[PDB]
This record gives C-alpha cells, sequence and structure tokens, in this order.
DNA sequence: TTAGTTGGGGGGTGACTGTTAAAAGTGCATACCGAACAAAGATAAAATTT
DNA sequence: AAATTTTATCTCCAGGCGGTATGCACTTTTAACAGTCACCCCCCAACTAA
C-alpha cells in the first residue's frame, strides 16, 4: 500500500516537527519567568545553562545574600485567588497566573510582596527548590526586599529536603546580620504547626540549644470592678447541672452529628391531610421533577467548571479554585434545598446572591476542620471538660468554665479568614444564575402529556418602586400550586438556626465560642464591616474577660418546653384559630366595575397579611413540638454596643407571649418559705391590673381572685376564661397552672418549681441618666430613692395632658372632644421615653399616630389631627421636667458634632473594658457587577476613605452610651449572681430567675448598680476623648475648640447612691 | 466584486517604499539572493539608514495620506447603499472563510490522522471532470480490508492521540 | 409657581378658541385657577357659563363681585382640580373636595361612555409637576374613577415644551419614546390649538405679581413655548379584554418593556409570560427580531389583547399584587 | 445533518521578513434617564449659589 | 461669606436600583508592498463517519 506507506511517513514527520517546535518555543502551563532586567535575565540564563542539574540551593542563598493604603479591588481578588489555590492544592495554576502577570508591563504593577510570599510558601511545603528559586528571581526583579516570611519559606524548604547544614548556617548568619530575629519567626500568624515543626527541626540541626519561649501562666483581670469576681480567696458555690456525665457525653455526640450534617428535618405541625389520590399524584410528580433538577444541576456545574478553567488558562482571573473547594454533591444539595424553600411571592436577586455565598463558606469551614483533624481533638477535650458541669463527676478545684478549659490544655485553634466582598458577591451571582438556568419543568403539570414544551421554573421580573427598579426572581405559578397540593409533612432548618442539644463551647477569644464548628461573630454587623473586630483584637487580652465570662454564663442555662400550653396552642392552630389570643387563623377563614376591583383588592390584602403570620407561627410551633422531651441550650453574642442577644432566631425567650410561655427552666428548685408569695405577685404583674399598687395589695388581690385562678387552671378553654382578659394571656395561664399545682399540694413549701420569675426596671434610661448626674429630683422621680408606693413619670405626663385636653375641650373644639378617655400611659410612653434621646416633633407625631391607629375604638378618621394635637401638648408639657438629663444630652451631642467635624468617628470604652465605635459615614459610591442576567448594585462596607456623617453621629451618640451602661450593669449582676449559685437569664432590662432566689437577685442588682455608678464615668470619658482626638496638634484652633468643649463636663448634684439598696421598687 | 476592487488601497508605508527603492538594485546585485535574504539586507540598511531620508519619506507619507483620505471621503459618498450591503455581506463571508481556513490548518498541524478511505475511491485510484464521469459510468475487497485495517489501526491512533492532547492541554478538542 | 393670564387680546383669542365648538358652544366651562378673572370675564362676555375652582381663598371674594348680577352664570367654588378625590381616606379638608359631591352640587348627571361629551374643563397644568398630574389623570381615566366616572370629560390645558415633546414622541423619534406617551396616545386624541411664549403670561407668587426687573431680564433667558393641547377620551379605548380590572397588568407590561430599551420583544415576553413568545409574535404580525422602540402603541395594545385572549393556558401572566410595593 | 474522502486537472492565497502607522479592543470612570399616581402639615441643619 | 435651596426627621436586633451613553488611557491587531515557494480549494462526480 504505497498510500499507507506515504501516510505513515508524513505522520511521523509532522509528529517530530510539532515535538521540536513545542519543546523550544496549545495549552501549556508556564514555569520559567520572563525577566525584564538585562542583568537578572542573564543571571537566570547562566544559572539554567550552568549545569544540567543547576545548584539551586546556593543560588537561593545568593539571591537574598546581596539584598540589593488599602489594596485595589483587583489586587484583593488576586490575593484571594492565590491564597485559595494553596488550600485547593492547585499550585501550577497560581504559578502560571503569576508568570503571566509578571510578564506584561501593565499587569506587573498589580503584583505585591504578599502574592510572591504565598506562592513561595506553597512551593516550600512540597520542598521544591527550582520553582522557589524562580519566584525569588521574580521578587528580586520586581525590586522588593524579602521579609521574614520569605526566609521562613526557604528554611522550611531546607528542613523538608534534609539538605546539608552549610546553606542553613549561611542563612541564619545572614538573618542575624540583616537584623531579623529567629524568635519573631515562630510567632508569625500566617504559619501552621507543621511548618513551625519543620523550621524548628531545620534550626535545631544547626543550633542545638534553640529553645522556644517558655509558656506563661494565664493572666487574670485586675480591674476595680472585676477584682472580686476573679479573686481566688473566698467561699464559692458554683451551680452544677442535674444530669450524669454519660448523658451529657451522648448529647454532645448528637449535637456534633447534627452540626456535621448541616441540616435537620422537623415534622410539620399542620393538620395532616387525608392521603387521597390527588396528594399521591402530586408527590409523585414532585419527586420526578426533583430528580431531573438534580441531574441538570450536576451537568451545568461541570460545564461551568470547564469554562472557568479554560478562562484561567488564558491568563485572567476567575472563580475556578473557589468552585473546587466543595464537592459537587454538596453544592447540588445546597442549591436544591434553596429552591425547595423559595416563597411564592419571590426573592430579590441580591438577597439570593448574598445567601448562596454565605452558605458555601460555612460548609467549607466545617469540611476543612473535619479534614485537618481537629474534630478528634475537640472530642477528646470536651469529654474531659464536661466533668465541671456534671452532678456525679467532681473536679479538683472549682473554677469558671473558661478557666478550666484553658487549664486543661487548650487545643490548637485555627480558623479560616473571610473572602473579600467582591468574590462573595460574584460567587453568589454565579450560583444564582446557574440555579435559574438549570431547572426546567413541563408546561402543563395538571394535564398529563398535554404538551411537551418545557418552561423555566424561575423567572426574572423587574419590580418598580417609584422611579427605581429592582430585579426579582419569582417561581412559576404551576409549581406553587403543585407544592400546595402535595402538602409534604417535613420542614428543613439550618444547623445554626436550631437550639443546640449540648452545653455551648466556652468563649476563650474573639475568634472562638458558641457553636462547636460553625463560625459565630462576637459582634453582629454587616459582612463587609471590620472596624469593631479590629478594635476588639488590638486591646490587652485580659480586658475582655468580663464580657466573655458573662456571655458564657448566659450560654449555659438548660431549658425545656411546657406541655399543657403547647397542647392548647396546637389545638387552636389546627382548628379555625384564635386571632384575639395570638394564634393566626388558617387562610380558609378569609373574608373571600371599580367597586368589584376595590373589594377584590381589600380581600387580597387581608389574605396576604394573614399568610405571613401563619407561616411564621408554623415554623415556631414545629420547632417547639420537635423539642418536646429534650433539654436544649441557646448561645449568646452582642451587638456593636454591648447588649446581649441569643443566636437562634426562631425559638428563643425574646419573642412574643407564646414564645415566652412555651419555655421553662429545666432545673427544679423548692419554693422555700417565700416562693408562693413571689408566684402570686408574678401572676398579678402579668395580669397588669394592679400596676400602681404596693406588693401587699398585689398579693391580697391574688388571694381575692383565687377562685378564678383555680377555675382557669383546671378547665382552660371551657371555663369562665378569666385568663383571656389579662394583658399577657398565655404567660398568665402558665402561672395559674403553677400556682394551682403549688396550693393543691400537701406541702406547698416542698413543691419544686421550674418557672422563671421576671423582675423589671422602670424607666431604665432615665434611671441611668439620674445616676450619672446624681440629681435628687430625677432620682426621686424614677424610684431611685426609698418610697412606699411606686412612682412613674409617664403617668404624670398623661395627667397633665389630660388636664390640658379637658380645659381645651371645655371651649369645644372637635378633636379635643373626641378623645375623651383615650389619654393613657401607653399613648404617651414612648414619646417621653425618647425626648431625652433627641426625638423630633415630626418623629413624635408618627409614634402617636401609630399608637392611636390600633385602638380599634377610637374613630379611625381623626388620626391626622389627633396626632398633631397630642404631640403639641406633650411638648407643651415636657419643657421643664428634665434638667440634668438634658444638660448631659447637650454636652454629649456637642462633643460628637465637633469630633465628627474634624473628620473622625466617635469612640469610647465601656467601664468593663469593651471598646465601642460608631460606624456612620457618607456613602460616596456603590459598586456594580456586570453579568449575564443583570448588574447587581451592592454597598461596599468597610471603606474608611469616606467622610463621617455629622447628623447621624450627633443623633446616635446619646442612646448608644446609655445602652452600653445598661449592658455593663446586667453583666456585672450576672457575674456576681453566678457565685451564689443562682440561675440567671436576662431580656435587656428584665432579669429572670427561679421563684425562690428573687430576694438574693434583687440584693445583687441593687449592690452592683451602686458599684457601677460609684466610678466617675463622665470624667473618664472626657479624659479618653481628650487623649484620643485632641492629641494631634495638626489643626491648632479646631483642636483648641474641641478641647474646650471636652474639658467642660456637667457638674454633679447631691445624691448618695447608697439609698438604692433600700429601694423596694427600683426593680420590680 | 466590482465594489471590492473599486475600494481604494491605503498609502504604502515608508519602510515599504524604502525597500522598493533598493529592491531592484539588490536583485541585480546577487542573482542567487532570495526574498528573505534581500529583506534582511534591506532591514540592515534601515538600521544603518540616515534620519533625513526617514523625515522626507514621512513627509511624503503625510502627503499621500491627505490625498488618500480626501479620495476615500469622496468615494464613500457617491456609492449606492445596496452595493454597500452586498460588500459588507461578502466581507463577513471572507472573514468567516479565513476563520474556517485557520481552524482547518490548525487541525492539520495538530497531527490529524487520515479518515477511513472509501472503496469507491480506491477503485478510482486503481483505474486512474472527464475522469469523474468515466469512473461514475463504470461504477453503475482489498479496500474493505484496508478500511477494516484502517478501523483497527486508526482507532488506537485516536486513543494514542489523547495523551498528547492531555499533555499539551487541548482537552476541549476531545 | 402659578402663571395666571392677564393680557386682554390673548384672553379674547383664548375665549374664541374655547367657545369655537360648533354644537351648543356654551358648554359649562369649569375653569382651573382663573385668579384675577380676566379670562373668565372674557368667557362670560362671550356668552358662556363658568364655574371657578380656586385653590387660593383670597381670589374668592374678588371674583364674586365681578359675578354680581350675572344671572347665575358665575358660580365660585373653592376646589382644586388636581386634588380631587384624595386616596388617603381621612376627612376631606376644604382645599380638596369630592368628585361626587361637586358633581351633585353642580347638578351634573353621569353619562354613559358611548355617549357624547358631557363637559369641558380648561386651565393650566402645574408649572413644575406636569409628570405627576399626567399620571394621576391616566390612572383616573383607565380605571373610570374620579371625574371620568361621569362620561368623557374634555380637558384643554397649557403644557410645557419639553413635556409636549416627550408626550408626542413616536417610534420615528426613539430617544424620547416612553410609557407615558404610549398610554396617552392610546387613551386619547391629542391636538394642538394655540402656541404662546412664556413672556405673554405673568407669574403670581405668594408674595404677589413678579415686580423684579432683574428676574424679568433673567426670565427673558428663561423663555419657553407653552402649547395649548386638547384631550378627548377615545370611544373604543375599552374592549372586552382591556377592562378597568386589567389595566394594572398592561401598565406593568409597558413599564417592563421600557426598562431595557435596546432589547427585542421576545426577551421581555419570555420574562413576562409562560406562553410561547414565538406564537404570540407571529399572531400579532411582527418579525421574530423586533425592538421595542420600533413598536407603535396600537401594536402594544394588540399584543396585550392577544396574550389575554388566549384560553388554552390556565396561567397567562406572571404579574401579581405581590410585585407592588416591593 | 453534514464535513471528509480520490482521481486527473485547474484556481486562489498561506507562509516568508521587514517596519509603520492606523484601527480595533479592554478596563475603568462619570453622568443622565426612568420621574407607576396616590392632600394636608412641621423645623433646622446640611447643601448649593453668587 | 452670606444667602437661599434642599433634605432628613433618637437608637439596636446583619442590607445594597438598573440601563445607556461618552470619555480616557493603554495594549493588540491589521493592512500597507516584495518575490518565490508551498498549500488548500475547487470540479464533480463518488460516499461516511462523526
Ligand atoms: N432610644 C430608644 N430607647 C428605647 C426604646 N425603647 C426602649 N428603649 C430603652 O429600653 C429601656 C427599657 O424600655 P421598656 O422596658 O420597654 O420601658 P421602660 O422605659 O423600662 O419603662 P417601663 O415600661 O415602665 O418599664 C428604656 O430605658 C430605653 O432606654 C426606643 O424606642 N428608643
Ligand atoms: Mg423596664
Amino acid at each position: 500500500w504505497a498510500k499507507i506507506l506515504e501516510k505513515d511517513k508524513r505522520t511521523q514527520q509532522m509528529r517530530m516537527q510539532r515535538l521540536k517546535a513545542k519543546l523550544q518555543m496549545t495549552r501549556r502551563l508556564q514555569v520559567e519567568p520572563r525577566l525584564l532586567s538585562k542583568q537578572m535575565a542573564g543571571c537566570l540564563e547562566d544559572c539554567t545553562r550552568q549545569a544540567p542539574e543547576s545548584p539551586w540551593e546556593e543560588q537561593l542563598a545568593r539571591l537574598l545574600q546581596e539584598a540589593p493604603a488599602q489594596l485595589s479591588g483587583q489586587q484583593q481578588r488576586l490575593l484571594a485567588f492565590f491564597k485559595c489555590c494553596l488550600l485547593t492544592d492547585q499550585l501550577p495554576l497560581a504559578h502560571h497566573l503569576l508568570v503571566v502577570h509578571h510578564g506584561q508591563r501593565q499587569k506587573r504593577k498589580l503584583l505585591t510582596l504578599d502574592m510572591y510570599n504565598a506562592v513561595m510558601l506553597g512551593w516550600a511545603r512540597q520542598g521544591a527548590f527550582k520553582e522557589l528559586v524562580y519566584v525569588l528571581f521574580m521578587v528580586k526583579d520586581a525590586g522588593l526586599t524579602p521579609d521574614l516570611l520569605s526566609y521562613a519559606a526557604a528554611l522550611q524548604c531546607m528542613g523538608r529536603q534534609d539538605q546539608d547544614a552549610g546553606t542553613i548556617e549561611r542563612c541564619l548568619e545572614q538573618m542575624s546580620q540583616e537584623g531579623l530575629k529567629l524568635q519573631a519567626l515562630f510567632t508569625a500568624v500566617l504559619l501552621s504547626e507543621e511548618d513551625r515543626a519543620t523550621v524548628l527541626k531545620a534550626v535545631h540541626k544547626v543550633k542545638p540549644t534553640f529553645s522556644l519561649p517558655p509558656q506563661l501562666p494565664p493572666p487574670v483581670n485586675t480591674s476595680k470592678l472585676l477584682r472580686d469576681v476573679y479573686a481566688k480567696d473566698g467561699r464559692v458555690s458554683y451551680p452544677k447541672l442535674h444530669l450524669p456525665l454519660k448523658t451529657l457525653q451522648c448529647l454532645f455526640e448528637k449535637q456534633l452529628h447534627m452540626e456535621l450534617a448541616s441540616r435537620v428535618c422537623v415534622v410539620s405541625v399542620e393538620k395532616p391531610t387525608l392521603p387521597s389520590k390527588e396528594v399521591k399524584h402530586a408527590r409523585k410528580t414532585l419527586k420526578t421533577l426533583r430528580d431531573q433538577w438534580e441531574k441538570a444541576l450536576c451537568r451545568a456545574l461541570r460545564e461551568t467548571k470547564n469554562r472557568l478553567e479554560r478562562e484561567v488558562y488564558e491568563g485572567r482571573f476567575s472563580l475556578y479554585p473557589f468552585l473546587c473547594l466543595l464537592d459537587e454533591r454538596e453544592v447540588v444539595r445546597m442549591l436544591l434545598q434553596v429552591l425547595q424553600a423559595l416563597p411564592a411571592q419571590g426573592e430579590s436577586f441580591t438577597t439570593l446572591a448574598r445567601e448562596l455565598s454565605a452558605r458555601t463558606f460555612s460548609r467549607h469551614v466545617v469540611q476543612r476542620q473535619r479534614v485537618s483533624g481537629q474534630v478528634q481533638a475537640l472530642q477528646n477535650h470536651y469529654r474531659k471538660y464536661l466533668c465541671l458541669l456534671a452532678s456525679d463527676a467532681e473536679v479538683p478545684e472549682p473554677c469558671l468554665p473558661r478557666q478550666y478549659w484553658e487549664e486543661l490544655g487548650a487545643p490548637e485553634a485555627l480558623r479560616e479568614q473571610p473572602w473579600p466582598l467582591p468574590v462573595q458577591m460574584e460567587l453568589g451571582k454565579l450560583l444564582a444564575e446557574m440555579l435559574v438556568q438549570a431547572t426546567q419543568m413541563p408546561c402543563s403539570l395538571d394535564k398529563p402529556h398535554r404538551s411537551s414544551r418545557l418552561v423555566p421554573v424561575l423567572y426574572h421580573v423587574y419590580s418598580f418602586r417609584n422611579v427605581q427598579q429592582i430585579g426579582i426572581l419569582k417561581p412559576h405559578p404551576a409549581y406553587v400550586q403543585l407544592l400546595e397540593k402535595a402538602a409534604e409533612p417535613t420542614l428543613t432548618f439550618e444547623a445554626v438556626d436550631v437550639p443546640m442539644l449540648c452545653p455551648p463551647l466556652p468563649w476563650t477569644s474573639p475568634h472562638s465560642g458558641a457553636f462547636l464548628l460553625s463560625p459565630t461573630k462576637l459582634m453582629r454587623t454587616v459582612e463587609g464591616a471590620t472596624q469593631h473586630q479590629e478594635l476588639l483584637e488590638t486591646c490587652p487580652p485580659t480586658a475582655l474577660h468580663g464580657a466573655l465570662d458573662a456571655l458564657t454564663q448566659l450560654g449555659n442555662c438548660a431549658w425545656r418546653v411546657n406541655g399543657r400550653v403547647l397542647d392548647l396552642v396546637l389545638q387552636l392552630f389546627q382548628a379555625k384559630g384564635c386571632p384575639q389570643l395570638g394564634v393566626p387563623a388558617p387562610p380558609s377563614e378569609a373574608p373571600q366595575k371599580a367597586e368589584l376591583r376595590r373589594e377584590l383588592a381589600h380581600c387580597q390584602k387581608v389574605a396576604r397579611e394573614m399568610h405571613s403570620l401563619r407561616a411564621e407561627a408554623l415554623y415556631r410551633l414545629s420547632l417547639a413540638q420537635h423539642l418536646r422531651d429534650r433539654v436544649f441550650w441557646l448561645p449568646h453574642n452582642m451587638d456593636f454596643r454591648g447588649r446581649t442577644y441569643p443566636c437562634p432566631p426562631h425559638f428563643n425567650h425574646l419573642g412574643s407571649d407564646v414564645a415566652r410561655a412555651l419555655l421553662e427552666f429545666a432545673q427544679g428548685r423548692p419554693l422555700g418559705p417565700h416562693g408562693l408569695d413571689w408566684l402570686k405577685i408574678h401572676l398579678v404583674n402579668l395580669t397588669g391590673l394592679k400596676k400602681r399598687e404596693p406588693l401587699r395589695k398585689r398579693l391580697a388581690f391574688a388571694e381575692e381572685v383565687m377562685d378564678d385562678i383555680l377555675d382557669s387552671a383546671d378547665q382552660p378553654l371551657t371555663g369562665r376564661k378569666w385568663w383571656m382578659g389579662a394583658e399577657e394571656p398565655w404567660q398568665t395561664l402558665a402561672c395559674c397552672m403553677e400556682v394551682a399545682n403549688a396550693v393543691r399540694a400537701s406541702d406547698p413549701a416542698a413543691y419544686v418549681s421550674h418557672l422563671p420569675v421576671h423582675q423589671d426596671g422602670s424607666c431604665n434610661g432615665l434611671q441611668h441618666y439620674a445616676a450619672l448626674g446624681r440629681d435628687s429630683v430625677g432620682a426621686a422621680s424614677v424610684n431611685l430613692e426609698p418610697s412606699d408606693v411606686p412612682q412613674d413619670v409617664y403617668s404624670g405626663v398623661a395627667a397633665q395632658v389630660e388636664v390640658f385636653r379637658r380645659q381645651d375641650a371645655q371651649r369645644g373644639m372637635r378633636v379635643a372632644q373626641v378623645l375623651e378617655g383615650f389619654i393613657t400611659r401607653k399613648v404617651v410612653k414612648q414619646t417621653v421615653m425618647t425626648v431625652v434621646y433627641g426625638v423630633t416633633r415630626y418623629g413624635g407625631r408618627l409614634q402617636i399616630e401609630k399608637r392611636l391607629r390600633e385602638l380599634s375604638d377610637f374613630p379611625q378618621e381623626f388620626v391626622w389631627e389627633a396626632s398633631h394635637y397630642l404631640v403639641r401638648q406633650v411638648f407643651k408639657s415636657l419643657q421643664e421636667m428634665f434638667s440634668g438629663t438634658r444638660a448631659i444630652q447637650h454636652w454629649l451631642t456637642e462633643s460628637a458634632r465637633l469630633i465628627s467635624h474634624m473628620g473622625s468617628v466617635v469612640e469610647w470604652v465601656t467601664p468593663l473594658g469593651v471598646p465601642v465605635i460608631q460606624p456612620y459615614r457618607l456613602d460616596s459610591k456603590v459598586k456594580q457587577i456586570g453579568g449575564g442576567i443583570q448588574s447587581i448594585t451592592y454597598t461596599h462596607n468597610g471603606d474608611i476613605s469616606r467622610k463621617p456623617n455629622t447628623r447621624k453621629q450627633k443623633n446616635g451618640f446619646p442612646p448608644n452610651f446609655i445602652h452600653s451602661l445598661d449592658s455593663s450593669h446586667m453583666m456585672l449582676t450576672a457575674l456576681h449572681c453566678y457565685r451564689k449559685g443562682l440561675t440567671f437569664v436576662s431580656v435587656h432590662d428584665c432579669y429572670w430567675t427561679h421563684a425562690a432566689d428573687v430576694s438574693v437577685m434583687n440584693q445583687v442588682c441593687r449592690e452592683q448598680f451602686v458599684r457601677l455608678h460609684s466610678e466617675p464615668i463622665l470624667q473618664d470619658l472626657s479624659r479618653f476623648l481628650v487623649k484620643r482626638f485632641c492629641s494631634e496638634p495638626q489643626k491648632i484652633l479646631e483642636a483648641s475648640q474641641l478641647k474646650e468643649t471636652l474639658q467642660a463636663v456637667p457638674k454633679p448634684g447631691a445624691f448618695d447612691l447608697e439609698q438604692v439598696k433600700r429601694s423596694t421598687y427600683f426593680f420590680s | 466584486s466590482s465594489v471590492l476592487a473599486s475600494c481604494p488601497k491605503k498609502p504604502v508605508s515608508s519602510y515599504l517604499r524604502f525597500s522598493k527603492e533598493q529592491l531592484p538594485i539588490f536583485k541585480a546585485q546577487n542573482p542567487d539572493a532570495k526574498t528573505t535574504e534581500l529583506i534582511r539586507r534591506i532591514a540592515q540598511r534601515w538600521r544603518e539608514l540616515p534620519d533625513s531620508k526617514k523625515k522626507i519619506y514621512q513627509d511624503a507619507y503625510r502627503a499621500e495620506w491627505q490625498v488618500y483620505k480626501e479620495e476615500i471621503s469622496r468615494f464613500k459618498e457617491q456609492l449606492t447603499p445596496s452595493q454597500i450591503m452586498s460588500l459588507e455581506k461578502e466581507i463577513m463571508d471572507k472573514h468567516l472563510k479565513r476563520k474556517a481556513m485557520t481552524k482547518k490548518k490548525e487541525l492539520t498541524l495538530l497531527g490529524k490522522p487520515k479518515r477511513p478511505r472509501s472503496a469507491y475511491n480506491v477503485y478510482v485510484a486503481e483505474r486512474f471532470q472527464e475522469k469523474l464521469k468515466t469512473v461514475k459510468e463504470n461504477w453503475k475487497e482489498l479496500y474493505i480490508q484496508h478500511a477494516k485495517e484502517d478501523e483497527t489501526r486508526y482507532h488506537n491512533e485516536m486513543k494514542s492521540w489523547e495523551e498528547q492532547m492531555i499533555e499539551v492541554g487541548r482537552k476541549d478538542l476531545l | 409657581f402659578k402663571r395666571y393670564v392677564t393680557d386682554r387680546r390673548l384672553a379674547e383669542t383664548l375665549a374664541q378658541i374655547y367657545l369655537g365648538k360648533p354644537s351648543r358652544p356654551p358648554h359649562l366651562l369649569l375653569e382651573c385657577n382663573p385668579g384675577p378673572g380676566i379670562l373668565t370675564q372674557a368667557l362670560l362676555e362671550a356668552g358662556a357659563k363658568v364655574v371657578a375652582l380656586e385653590s387660593d381663598k383670597t381670589f374668592i371674594p374678588h371674583l364674586e363681585s365681578l359675578g354680581k348680577n350675572l344671572d347665575g352664570k358665575l358660580r365660585v367654588i373653592h376646589c382644586d382640580f388636581f386634588k380631587l378625590d384624595p386616596r388617603s381616606g381621612g376627612v376631606i379638608k376644604p382645599p380638596a373636595m369630592s368628585s361626587r359631591g361637586l358633581f351633585k352640587n353642580l347638578g351634573i348627571e353621569a353619562v354613559p361612555w358611548t355617549a357624547d361629551i358631557p363637559l369641558k374643563v380648561v386651565g393650566m397644568f402645574p408649572s413644575r409637576g406636569e409628570k405627576r398630574a399626567l399620571w394621576k389623570l391616566a390612572y383616573d381615566l383607565y380605571s373610570c374613577t374620579s371625574i371620568y366616572k361621569f362620561g368623557r370629560i374634555e380637558v384643554n390645558m397649557f403644557i410645557g415644551e419639553k413635556e409636549f415633546q416627550k408626550l408626542m414622541a413616536d417610534p420615528g423619534n426613539p430617544d424620547l419614546y416612553h410609557v407615558l406617551s404610549v398610554i396617552w396616545q392610546l387613551a386619547c386624541e391629542i391636538k394642538v390649538l394655540h402656541m404662546e411664549p412664556w413672556s405673554s403670561f405673568d407669574i403670581y407668587t405668594r408674595k404677589g405679581p413678579l415686580e423684579n426687573p432683574k428676574r424679568r431680564e433673567l426670565l427673558d433667558q428663561l423663555q419657553q413655548k407653552l402649547y395649548l393641547i386638547q384631550m378627548i377620551p377615545r370611544q373604543n379605548l375599552f374592549t372586552k379584554n382591556l377592562t378597568p380590572m386589567n389595566y394594572n397588568i398592561f401598565f406593568h407590561l409597558l413599564k417592563h418593556c421600557f426598562g431595557r430599551r435596546s432589547a427585542t420583544v421576545i426577551d421581555h415576553l419570555r420574562s413576562l409570560t409562560p406562553l410561547d413568545a414565538r406564537d404570540i409574535l407571529m399572531q400579532i404580525g411582527k418579525q421574530e427580531d423586533e425592538k421595542v422602540v420600533n413598536m407603535h402603541p396600537q401594536d402594544f395594545k394588540t399584543l396585550f389583547e392577544t396574550i389575554e385572549r388566549s384560553k388554552d393556558c390556565a396561567y397567562k401572566w406572571l404579574y401579581d399584587e405581590t410585585l407592588e410595593d416591593r
């Protein structure tokens, strides 16, 4: 075959030609850099051509032997790319991108030292010398001096390669010469324990006596307020749990399994529909559609990965390593779980982009912790630490949980760093577009095989508000109808949205604590912002111990659910519902030409309003029923000012009456000799009728209505229904049940009670203001001085307004006549509360209007004139009641206005030690992300270049300071209540405990208030502000004005704070 | 087309005119000289060429540029739109033809093995427009075995081909 | 800023234009903001009947004196035309009124849509808020609410040059084409009757007539063109598919079609409806690739009617009340 | 559904090696538009203009 | 620098408009002529694996 012979010869020739050309001068990764400098290029050439196996190590020595503002968005993205390539273990891609960016004149200016250091460390971990030398040539060509990390990479490479000590002693003698310290080498944050071990071995080979600095005994806080808490001398009775060790270990294992799963399934509490043919058909169709969507999503993800890799191969940045972080199945399941819970009305594009990226990070962190091998360390450490909180187990020396956790030997704790905001938004957008494009459904679901054309499940529709437009993703109506038809019995929650089943991990630093694996922010802010975290991490480590201990103490409180209240609530929800009590009604019990359109619009609005309340109630009730016979814990964290809030959103003690009724303590305490009285007083307080009478009269009234209490306890719904008339109906019923069980018992003193008792502070903000000013009249007004009957300002304001209104209506104007008996405490409470914080009359009117709207007996047609009248008269009554409070408010406002005028934001430090800062700035620019569907507009948080906003800084200063002083008091009260063995949980200004320990908790509160306010808070604030801001003499005159304002604090009055200890109604 | 050749040509570059000035003389200088060698000689001359000649050539280039821009401005006005639409359609056709040519050549350069030959083609080769008519008229074994050999031999050539494409990164070609 | 007319020859010309209607020329002429009353004086001299609606109380006593002994031809009412029928729901303060109350007080009776023009309204648009008053009237007209409940009310009011050009934009002039032009060209028949520069009119503020010569010289640089335009609601505006119940969907469709101007109709139809965009585009008689700026208003009406008339699909729109206030 | 295969012919153009300058491409930045309607009344600091 | 115009309106519990046009700065690409050789497409049949 002459033809075949010619073909073989030609193919052989072409193969040889291609091979030679590829070898000298296709998608091939680039290794050897292209050097600009003539001398450096010649040096690399002679280094490569000197030997077939070039002497890379001594050239590495010689390369560094001679030693001859905020980053841009693109640099931020490139740094994240290079750091992620290390985690993903894709080094050739990072090297290729680095050589490509170093090659061209314009993109060489982008690279900085950190990228070279990261690639150098990545090559060092594998012990590769040639690529390390290439990167060193690159960084020397760029005109940069190697830092400590560049020497660490070389030392790690030499240690891993086990090469001769000669280059090692040369390197260390230089490191001495240049001034670098070997001690600073082992404290670098950007290092792992394996790398430290390797560099330690390398150093030990040369210097045998090299010793790491010895460990130090843990420091102890020595502040004036916290000295008593951390004193090692005294008598202590720390509370212990009521469960054996094995039960706690089993619960810890269950919680670990739940968190590793990342999901939990809760059986829905809806009325189970009868399984007819229609439901079965709907469920079958749903299952088939879900399977098809899963396969389509898998294929789309693979195609996107291929495209992004090809884009990277051409020398441009993309999201390929970020996609490589997680397994395909996990991403597909996350995307299918997002679709399952999409509301019928729809969700915004930006919100979906934010949610999808946030879910990816948490699973990545959990997977990294699982793979690294810290799960076993945590499992070994917790099983020993749990001996402190067990009834049968014993500890050699009692101590706070954090102290025992540290003293037991703390496991090495490392956590991942957040991605840059542009990367987060781009990843979210990409995932959202993939989800939109992949899913498809048949056109006519109800009619079988009517047509075979396929329509998308999700649609992109613009929504117009005023001039502005917003993109919205909305489901197909047929899919929503199918979902309603199916009526599946399962609900799905995220792991971090469900109360923990095991004691919370102790807070040990601003980076650890709360959930065992998932990351929790110490301060809840927006993703971009980082100023608060920086201020927290730049302070002495021992300053934050009080806050961490208070949060840990609040975290470790066992809870439980109430059976009878939950049963009654479920009965109303499953049936037609009771809207008056608070149980939302089913949509079925709905009201259901221009007149017809108006009627339809009203009915639609009513249905839309009902449908959200029912869904929220459904979620809460399903969660409550899932935890029927279990003990659960709720972790806590602060906002940017100090106030403490629980982490789980749905079910916690900060919600409405139903949520607070469904919860009770898991530890029983005998009522003692003074418990039944406190239970009855709590019942009367919950009723709300006797809100202005001494304790004796409240107890007497509780005795008087005993028949109604015992009737409502025995037959809740079929009786006289006396409990329905209370201000809080559901909590009143639970208190009635507890009181009935107590009295019917043989010995009421021996009855154990699991019901918390609330103690509230009256006019807390005005109380703090009066304490700061030490005013006598103000303190006497807000119950800061001994008295026999409670006193409140809000009732006096209503009396004065009523007097003026009666005199006005005597002259006969219509609006004053209409409001005959609608001047109550509730309508004028929040205005007089917030006048001292700086409320405007435009603001005061929108509060009084909102209050008058919901009265339902006042004619709902005169609101516009009634609000305008009520706020003029309230301000006509409030001109001369508060003097020292207004003086302090004026001083604070003036100081913040002038500080904000100089170009810096306001900062202060809480008396405990937590630093605070106000993040109000004018938003100059917003970024955009172009894409296939639409351009997402998102705010860039953390831009410190913009100027401060004087209006917001001046208005927000008076409230935040008082709120910080409010949370410092609770944390002092909680810390000193722990030592006496009490159980303490709090709701901002209301403190809860068992029925027996209310007297002790009251004593502790009254003592710690005086201890907190004995210190000169105002003078310390003035000194701190003077030192922080007026120190710079750059602008002499403005700084002089600022110092004159700052060095003029209001003078105190004449009021001894010791009388607070003898006030009965300071907290009641 | 008619409009294609009607479109004026741009002024020729200064170095090109410099080359054209001494190209005939260099052709007579060495008959054995080739195009590449002559071009490299002219490049060397431009390396040693003075700058006054460059300036006068640049002035002439400006003169020709004004002439050409005025002429093309005149020409672009008087044309009818239909021939313009035909010209634009045919220029994008030419661009697509160029892209297809480049793709075909890149495929040939990347060691493309021969496709299975047909028996009717082997018969044409054995028999040896008229030729096509004769072989078609005659149309109305060994090649099959060779095609069977081609199937057995070229299939593992595809299998052999993949590893280089993996090594050279051309995964998308698969 | 109010811009009441004062000139006498202009008043005569405007009176002649207003009363030039052939059939029963003296319609009941509701006049918005007559102010000094030279225009109403000319109208009354020409034999017409005028009811004055003042937002300003001060002109009320003055105008009554002009109307004294005029045989009930002049009826002063303290009302604002653009504040008719507030949508807030409280007690109606004197500066606003109610369409039903005013029309019962004047004795005007409701007239069916297919019948002839019942009334005529003259005046001037708000100086700065023309956009807002064109939208309010359009919602009132499409829903058959407010004054348009009583038939087909004629509106002849001066409008500015820029808004006149924006309102009369066409597919031939795409840079100004938008939603308001489409809806107003579909709803009514707009014609131009007179033209007048700003210099002829005089501006009265709260302080009084503009006595500033420097501002007058500055106003000389602020000249524009005021067009007197006449709107007549179209008899066949409402059809079986386009009814006062379905105007929200059409409005949303029009606002969506101009959200991304440089896009084919298929791209918007894919988002708006689950049906086949190709079939609808073929039915209405358009090519596959058609830009929205090249679409006449009647083509938009035909598209909406074609989508609504489809009976095979149980779900024909994705717009819902949820997309409002979100 | 279609690009790829073999024969004798023919045709157009790719490479080459060369500088030059105009034309296209790419990333960033700012400015203007939509003024989806929907009563009214209040007060003083931020904001722009002459 | 004073005046007039415009704007936000106590705080916390984690929120942000989208599209089109024009401009600037720098890199990348393309056509200008040379002559000779090489390569691919026709020219029309014939057909075949992607
Ligand atoms: N600035 C501001 N602070 C509030 C607001 N609502 C509550 N607070 C703070 O929360 C504290 C407690 O508020 P509440 O328990 O609701 O009411 P109160 O002021 O304590 O008065 P009582 O209801 O009698 O206990 C107050 O001292 C305020 O400082 C508010 O709307 N604005
Ligand atoms: Mg309180």
